[PDB]
DNA sequence: ATCGGATGTATATATCTGACACGTGCCTGGAGACTAGGGAGTAATCCCCTTGGCGGTTAAAACGCGGGGGACAGCGCGTACGTGCGTTTAAGCGGTGCTAGAGCTGTCTACGACCAATTGAGCGGCCTCGGCACCGGGATTCTCGA
DNA sequence: TCGAGAATCCCGGTGCCGAGGCCGCTCAATTGGTCGTAGACAGCTCTAGCACCGCTTAAACGCACGTACGCGCTGTCCCCCGCGTTTTAACCGCCAAGGGGATTACTCCCTAGTCTCCAGGCACGTGTCAGATATATACATCCGAT
C-alpha cells in the first residue's frame, strides 16, 4: 500500500486555525467560535477562485503561460479592489 | 598564554581592519612569478581597472625565506607515527605557507584526512610557536569527529564545538569566543552563517573548511560570509574538486588566493572557449601548470592497496509498452518538466493513476509494467543463491517506496534511509544492516543522501538504478561501499534505458567525468 | 497557584499587538499551495512570479481583515462578543457577495 | 435631430424568438439602454485590453477577452460560441 | 454591383456597420479590426435574445402579450447569473421580487 | 377588527406586487429643487429629470430596508431601528 | 421663478410613505424613531446625487438640469438607471 | 532661443510635457489642449503635496525620519477627504488603525 | 529596460513640505502607483465628458469639472484654485 | 370545529390609446483603388521559474485540561407599537398664458496637429554612509488575588 | 481593600544595507513654421418649463385602545480561553538542468485607413385597431371570536 503516498492534508486546511485567530485579532474580535475556521475557509477559496480566474484569463489573452503581479493587479481592479504596491 | 594575551591580540585593532596590504601581495607575485610566467594574463586582467598592482607588476619585473625544513618522521608533539606521504603532505603544507599562499588538499577520502590538517596546526603551535586562533568549518555529523581527533591526537590544546540552541550557544559565545579561551573553534556551516557578527571580530590566522567543495558557487551566502571575514591565509579539504564543471575550480581559488585568480573571464577563456584544434589540445591542457602548485591528490592504488578495484557495467534496458505509451504522451503536448521524461523512464507507477483500477494490489504486475525493474528482479534472483547483498540507489524516494513494495511482495528484508529518517533511527539502521549476521538481503539509499559517515561495507554489489547529472555523486554512492573495510570485488550495474534521454544524461555525464579526467587526474602526480 | 490571567485579558493583548504591526498573518508556502492548486482548475501547466503570489495573499489578507471587522460589527449588535457563522453570513449578505 | 436606436433590431431579435408577442416603449428603451452598456462595457475591457498589451488595434481576440471577462460562466460560454460561429460564416461569406 | 450588408453576410440581425462606426468614433483605439464589428454584434444579438425570451416567459405567465418593465425586472432578477450581470442596474418601473422573511409568516 | 400584523402582511403583499410611485411627485418635486438652490441659483427642470431622480431614490430606500430587515432579524427581534440602518449603511460601505 | 425659496420640505417625505417604502421592503414592524433616520439618509443620497447633475449642467454651459445628466451622475456613482436615455 | 521647460513656466514641479504626452497617446480624445496639461500637473501636485505632509507628520509622531506604507496607510485613513478618495484602495504593507470596539473593553 | 515613474518629481514635492524626511522604495513605488491612478480616473472622466458634450478636445475646461466631479470637499476647492493659478501663471508666461 | 365578515380573485363589457404598419428621403454604409505601417516571424541573450531531492533551526502548531463566564432559555411587565375611525388638507388633473433658453445654421478665426532640428532632462549604473533593526537591562505599569 | 508578578517601554550600543547623491548618455521635449478645421460667436426659431387658478377627493393626521414584544433579570451548562508540553512543518540554504519571457534588432506583407460614388436602410411622419385598463359582480377563500 506504501507504493502509494498517502493522501496529504487538503490544502484548505493549511490555513490554520491560529493564523484565522491571527486575522480575526487584527480584525478587533475578543471570542472566536468553532465554525468560523470552516466559514472563513470557505470564503478565502471563493475569493481565491474569482481573483485566479481573472488573472488566468488576462495571461492566456497576453499568450504566456506565467501568471505574473500586474495580471494579479489588473484583475483586482476589475473587481474593484485596486491594490497599490505592486505595479 | 593567558585569557588577557589572547584578548589583546585576537581583536580587531582597528575599526576597519580589510585594507589592501602591499607586502603579502609583492610576496605572492615575486615567488609565483618566479615559479612561472603563465601568471602575466591574471596580472594584467587585474591591472586593468587598479594600476597598484600594474606598479607592483613593474616593480617586480624589471629587477631582474621558505627554509627547506623538510619536516620529517612524525614528531612527538603529535601522538604515535603514521603514514610517510602524510609527512610529504605536512611537508606540502609547511612550504605553502612559507610561501604565503595557501592550497586545496584533495586527497581522496578515507587515506588519512584530517591527521595531516592536526599535524600542520601543531607544526604552527610549536615550530612556528604562533596559537590560535584556528577556525574550522565542517558539516555537522563531523564536528564531534574533529573534535575527538584533536583531543585523542594532539589533546595539550584549546578546541570545543560552537553548537547548541539559541541560548546555550549565546553563553557559550560570550563565555569562550568574546572569553578568548581557546585555540581552536570546531563550529558547523550553519553556525558560521548564523553566527557571524562575533566571528568577524577576530583576527584569523587560518580558516580551515574541511569538504571545501560545498564553496562551489560564489554567488552562495557561505561563500560571501568568508569573503567577508577576515584573515591571514586560508586551507580548503575537499576529495573532489571541479565536480561538474572548470569554473568552480576557479571559484574554489578564488576563495584561496583573492589576489591571483581575481577575475572570472580570465580562467574560463583560458581554455574552455577554444575548440577549433590542437589549440584545444595538449598545448592548452599543459598550460594547466598554473593548477599545479596549488593543489595536490593521492589515490586509493598508491597507498593501501587492498579493494579490489571497480567492474562498472551498463545494462541496456529496452522501453515497456505501458512506458511506451506514456513516454508518446508526455513528448507530445501537471507534467511541466523534462524531468517527466526520466521519471518515465523508472517506472510508470510514479505518475498518478498508472496503477490499474485502483483496487490496490501489489501482485506480480508490478515488474511487468516497468522495464528496468524485470532486468531488477532477474538479477536479484540470480545474486541470490550467492547471497551477496545489495544497494539499491536512486535519485528519487519516491520510487524507492515501489521499489521496496516490490522488495516485499518477494518476500525480502530492506532497510531505508532517505531524507525523512531521522538521526538515531538511521544509526540503528546502519547497525542493523551491517550486523556480523544480518537477516536483511537489500538495503535501499538515495545517492546524495546520508553525508560521507556511512560505512555500509558488509556487501558487495550495489546498482545505480538511476543515473546522476553530476558523475562525482554516483562515485560517492560507489565509494559508500567500496571504501577501506569491504574486500570483496565490489560490483555495480547501472541501468540505463535506450532511445530515451537517459542516453543523453549519461553522455553528458561522461563529458564531465572525462573533463574532470583530464584537467587533474592524469597532473595528479 | 502559578499566576494566570483572566479570560479576555490575553485576547486584548493580542488584539492591540496585531492591530500596530503590518507582517503577514498567514505563512507563505501554505498560500502558495492553496493559490496553485486553485489554479490547477481554470488551466493547466502554470507559472506563478513570487510578486504575483504576494501581491494576491496581500489582497486576500486584506479582504478577509475587513469582512472580520464587518462581522465583528454583526456580533456586537446582535448582543454578543462571540463572532458566529451567521454573523459572516450577513455580513456578505448585506455588502453584496451574497 | 435624427436620434438613432436599436430598436429595429430589438424588435427583429424579438420577432424571431417569440414571434407574437409585443414591446412597449419603456422596456423598448430599457432594452435600448442595456445594448448600449453592455457595449461599452465590452469596449472599455476590450480597449484596456489593448493599451495593457501595447497592442494598437481592436480585434476579435480583445472582443473576445473581454467577452469571456465580463459575462459569467454560461453566458460567457454561450456568448462565445455565437461570436466565433457568427465570425466564421462572415468569413467564409 | 448590388451591396451586401455585413451584418446579411455574417448572418447576423444587429448592425455591424453601425457597431464599426461606434467603435472607430468612440476613441477606443487607433485601429479597428475587421472581424470585431461582428464578434460584438453577434455577442449583443445573444444577449438580447436570452434577456428577451425570458421576459417573453414572463408576460406569458401573466397572460399578458406585450412586454413591460416589470416583466423584465421578473426576468432578470428571477434568472441567476443575469442577475449577477445587472447586479449594480436599476430598472425603472421594474419592482421587487414578491419575498417575505420566514420568521416574519403568522404561527 | 384584525390582530396586530394581518394587515401589515397583506400590506407587504400589496406593495411587493405593484410598480407605481410609493412618495408623491410633488413633495418629491419641491424638496429637490429645494436641495438643487444650494450648488447653483436659480435652476431649471425636466420633468423627466425628476422622475428619474424619484425613481432612483426610491429604489435606494427599498434597498435599504431590505438590508434593515436582515439586521433585524439577526437580533432576534421582527422590528427595525435606527441602530439597523445605522449599522445596514455602516457595512455597505456609505458609513 | 416666483415664490419657490422653501423650507422643511423634507417633512413632505411623508411618514406612510416610509412605512410604504418598508412594505415594499418586506417590513412587518416599525419603530417610531425610524423616519428621522429615513429623511437623514434620503437627504444625504439626494444631495450628492443633485451635486454631481449640476455640475454636469454647469459644465454642458445649459442652466436646466436634463434626465441625462441625472442618469449620467447616478452611473458615476454606481447606480446605473435604466429607461431615461444613455 | 533658449529652451525653457512649460513646468518652469507654469511654476509647477510635475513634467508637463511628459503628462500631455500621455493625454495625447492614451486614447482619451482626438486632441488635446493646451492648458490640459498644466491644470492636470498642478492637481497631481496638489494631491501628492496633501499626501506626503501627512505621511510626514504621521512619521515624526511615530518619532521615525523616513516614510514608510505605514505612515501612508496612518496618514490616508486618519482624514475623511483622503479616506473618502481611497476608499476602495488597498495599501500593500499597510496594516489597520488601532480600534477596539468600546463594549469590548475591561468593565 | 528605460522604464518611466514619477519618482524624481515625488521626492521634490517631499523636499519642499518636509525638506529633511526621506522616503522608502516601497512608498515611492506605492506613491507612483497613486498618482497613476488618479491620473487615469482623471483624464477618464474628462474624455467621458467630453464625449457627452459632443466635443473633440480635452482642454482644462473638462480637467477642471473632472476634479470637481473627482475629489470631495475641501480637496475639489484646493485643488481647484491652484490648477486656476498654474494655468494664469502659465499663459501669462 | 363552526360560523360571519372582509378581502382577493375570476368574469363580462366598454374605452381608448398606444403599438404597429406604411410611405419618403437622405444620409450613411458598401464598393473599388492605393498605400503604408503595424504586427507577425526570427534570432541572440540574460535572468527567472519548475521539479525532485537533502540537511538543519526553530518557532509555530497541535493536543490536553481546568474552569470560568457567556450563550441560550425561560419568565414577567409595561410600554410602544398596530388598527380603526373621523376630519382636514393638499396632491393630482385640467386648463390657460408667458417666455426663456435649448437647439439648429453660418462663418471665419485661433489654435491644435505634423514635421525638422536641437538639446538638456531624465534614466541606468555605482558607491557610500547614516537610519533603522536588534539585543539586552532597568524601570515602569498594569493585572490579579487579598 | 494593597503587594506580587508578568508585560512593556525606554535607554545605550552595535551592525548592515537602502537611499541618495554623482556621472555618462540618449531620446523625448522644445522651438520654429505651415495649415486645415473645431468651435466661439452671432442670429433665428419654437419647445418645453414655469406659474397660477379651480375642483375633488383620496391620502394624512390626530386620537383612542389593547396587546404582543422588547427588554431586563435569573440559572445553568458548555464551550472557548489560557497555560503546559510535545511534535512538525515552514524557512533557509543548495543542486542540477531545462524552458519562458523580456528585451533589441531586424525583414516584410497584408490589412487597416483614406479617398471618391452612389444607392438602399433607417428614421420620421402619418394613419389605423386590439390589448390593456376601468367598472361592476359574483365566488372562493383566510381570519378571528365563540
Ligand atoms: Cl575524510
Amino acid at each position: 500500500a506504501k507504493r502509494h503516498r498517502k493522501v496529504l492534508r487538503d490544502n484548505i486546511q493549511g490555513i490554520t486555525k491560529p493564523a484565522i485567530r491571527r486575522l480575526a485579532r487584527r480584525g478587533g474580535v475578543k471570542r472566536i467560535s468553532g465554525l468560523i475556521y470552516e466559514e472563513t475557509r470557505g470564503v478565502l477559496k471563493v475569493f481565491l477562485e474569482n481573483v485566479i480566474r481573472d488573472a488566468v484569463t488576462y495571461t492566456e489573452h497576453a499568450k504566456r503561460k506565467t501568471v505574473t503581479a500586474m495580471d494579479v493587479v489588473y484583475a483586482l481592479k476589475r473587481q474593484g479592489r485596486t491594490l497599490y504596491g505592486f505595479g | 598564554h593567558d585569557p588577557e594575551s589572547n584578548k589583546k591580540r585576537y581583536l580587531l585593532k582597528d575599526a576597519n581592519g580589510k585594507k589592501f596590504d602591499l607586502e603579502g601581495t609583492t610576496k605572492r607575485f615575486e615567488h609565483l612569478l618566479s615559479l612561472s610566467g603563465l601568471f602575466k594574463h591574471f596580472i594584467e586582467s587585474k591591472a586593468a581597472k587598479d594600476p597598484k598592482f600594474r606598479q607592483v607588476l613593474d616593480v617586480l619585473e624589471e629587477n631582474k625565506e621558505s627554509i627547506e625544513f623538510q619536516f620529517r618522521e612524525s614528531p612527538a608533539y603529535v601522538n604515535g607515527q603514521l603514514r610517510p606521504y602524510q609527512i610529504q603532505g605536512v611537508n606540502w603544507l609547511v612550504s605553502l605557507h612559507k610561501n604565503k599562499i595557501a592550497g586545496i588538499l584533495a586527497d581522496e577520502m578515507g587515506l588519512g584526512k584530517t591527521l595531516q590538517t592536526i599535524s600542520f596546526l601543531g607544526y604552527l603551535r610549536y615550530i612556528e610557536k604562533i596559537p590560535g586562533p584556528f577556525l574550522v568549518i565542517a558539516p555537522k555529523s563531523t564536528l564531534n569527529n574533529w573534535l575527538r581527533e584533536i583531543n585523542r591526537w594532539t589533546p595539550d590544546v584549546n578546541a570545543f564545538i560552537l553548537q547548541g540552541d539559541k541560548e546555550e550557544r549565546a553563553e557559550l559565545i560570550q563565555k569562550k569566543l568574546l572569553g578568548c579561551d581557546f585555540d581552536v573553534v570546531i563550529a558547523s556551516y550553519e553556525i558560521i552563517i548564523r553566527e557571524k557578527s562575533p566571528l568577524k571580530k577576530i583576527n584569523w590566522e587560518y580558516i580551515i573548511i574541511d569538504e571545501a567543495h560545498r564553496i562551489k558557487n560564489e554567488e552562495s551566502m557561505l561563500s560571501q560570509v568568508l569573503r567577508e571575514f577576515t584573515s591571514r591565509n586560508r586551507l580548503l579539504i575537499t576529495g573532489t574538486p571541479l565536480q561538474n564543471n572548470l569554473h568552480e575550480l576557479w571559484a574554489l581559488l578564488n576563495f584561496l588566493l583573492p589576489d591571483i585568480f581575481s577575475d572570472a573571464q580570465d580562467f574560463d577563456d583560458w581554455f574552455s572557449s577554444e575548440s577549433t584544434e590542437e589549440d584545444q589540445d595538449k598545448i592548452v591542457k599543459q598550460l594547466h601548470t598554473v593548477l599545479q602548485p596549488f593543489l595536490l591528490r593521492r589515490i586509493k592504488s598508491d597507498v593501501e592497496t587492498s579493494l579490489l578495484p571497480k567492474k562498472e557495467l551498463n545494462l541496456y534496458v529496452g522501453m515497456s509498452s505501458m512506458q511506451k505509451k506514456w513516454y508518446k504522451k508526455i513528448l507530445e503536448k501537471l507534467l511541466n518538466i523534462m524531468m517527466q521524461l526520466r521519471k518515465c523512464c523508472n517506472h510508470p507507477y510514479l505518475f498518478d493513476g498508472a496503477e490499474p483500477g485502483p483496487p490496490y494490489t501489489t501482485d506480480e504486475h508490478l515488474v511487468y509494467n516497468a522495464a528496468k525493474l524485470q532486468v531488477l528482479d532477474k538479477l536479484l534472483k540470480k545474486l541470490k543463491e550467492e547471497g551477496s547483498r545489495v544497494l539499491i540507489f536512486s535519485q528519487m524516494s519516491r520510487l524507492l517506496d515501489i521499489l521496496e513494495d516490490y522488495c516485499y511482495f518477494r518476500n525480502y528484508e530492506y532497510c531505508r534511509i532517505d531524507g525523512s529518517t531521522a538521526h538515531e533511527d538511521r544509526i540503528q539502521a546502519i547497525d542493523d544492516y551491517n550486523a556480523p549476521d544480518s537477516k536483511k538481503f537489500v538495503f535501499l539509499l538515495t545517492t546524495r543522501a546520508g553525508g560521507l559517515g556511512i560505512n555500509l561495507t558488509s556487501a558487495d554489489v550495489v546498482v545505480l538504478y538511476d543515473s546522476d547529472w553530476n558523475p562525482q555523486a554516483d562515485l560517492q554512492a560507489m565509494d559508500r561501499a567500496h571504501r577501506i573495510g569491504q574486500k570483496k570485488q565490489v560490483k555495480v550495474f547501472r541501468l540505463v534505458t535506450d532511445n530515451s534521454v537517459e542516453e543523453k544524461i549519461l553522455e553528458r555525464a561522461t563529458q564531465k567525468l572525462r573533463l574532470d579526467q583530464l584537467v587533474i587526474q592524469q597532473n595528479r602526480t | 497557584k502559578p499566576h494566570r490571567y483572566r479570560p479576555g485579558t490575553v485576547a486584548l493583548r493580542e488584539i492591540r499587538r496585531y492591530q500596530k504591526s503590518t507582517e503577514l498573518l498567514i505563512r507563505k508556502l501554505p498560500f502558495q499551495r492553496l493559490v496553485r492548486e486553485i489554479a490547477q482548475d481554470f488551466k493547466t501547466d502554470l507559472r506563478f512570479q513570487s510578486s504575483a503570489v504576494m501581491a494576491l495573499q496581500e489582497a486576500s489578507e486584506a479582504y478577509l481583515v475587513a469582512l472580520f471587522e464587518d462581522t465583528n460589527l454583526c456580533a456586537i449588535h446582535a448582543k454578543r462578543v462571540t463572532i458566529m457563522p451567521k454573523d459572516i453570513q450577513l455580513a456578505r449578505r448585506i455588502r453584496g457577495e451574497r | 435631430t435624427r436620434k438613432e436606436s436599436y430598436a429595429i433590431y430589438v424588435y427583429k431579435v424579438l420577432k424571431q424568438v417569440h414571434p407574437d408577442t409585443g414591446i412597449s416603449s419603456k422596456a423598448m428603451s430599457i432594452m435600448n439602454s442595456f445594448v448600449n452598456d453592455v457595449f461599452e462595457r465590452i469596449a472599455g475591457e476590450a480597449s484596456r485590453l489593448a493599451h495593457y498589451n501595447k497592442r494598437s488595434t481592436i480585434t476579435s481576440r480583445e472582443i473576445q477577452t473581454a467577452v469571456r471577462l465580463l459575462l459569467p460562466g454560461e453566458l460567457a460560454k454561450h456568448a462565445v460560441s455565437e461570436g466565433t460561429k457568427a465570425v466564421t460564416k462572415y468569413t467564409s461569406a | 454591383a448590388k451591396a451586401k450588408t455585413r451584418s446579411s453576410r455574417a448572418g447576423l440581425q444587429f448592425p455591424v456597420g453601425r457597431v464599426h462606426r461606434l467603435l472607430r468614433k468612440g476613441n477606443y483605439a487607433e485601429r479597428v479590426g475587421a472581424g470585431a464589428p461582428v464578434y460584438l454584434a453577434a455577442v449583443l444579438e445573444y444577449l438580447t435574445a436570452e434577456i428577451l425570451e425570458l421576459a417573453g416567459n414572463a408576460a406569458r405567465d401573466n397572460k399578458k402579450t406585450r412586454i413591460i418593465p416589470r416583466h423584465l425586472q421578473l426576468a432578470v432578477r428571477n434568472d441567476e447569473e443575469l442577475n449577477k450581470l445587472l447586479g449594480r442596474v436599476t430598472i425603472a418601473q421594474g419592482g421587487v421580487l414578491p419575498n417575505i422573511q420566514s420568521v416574519l409568516l403568522p404561527k
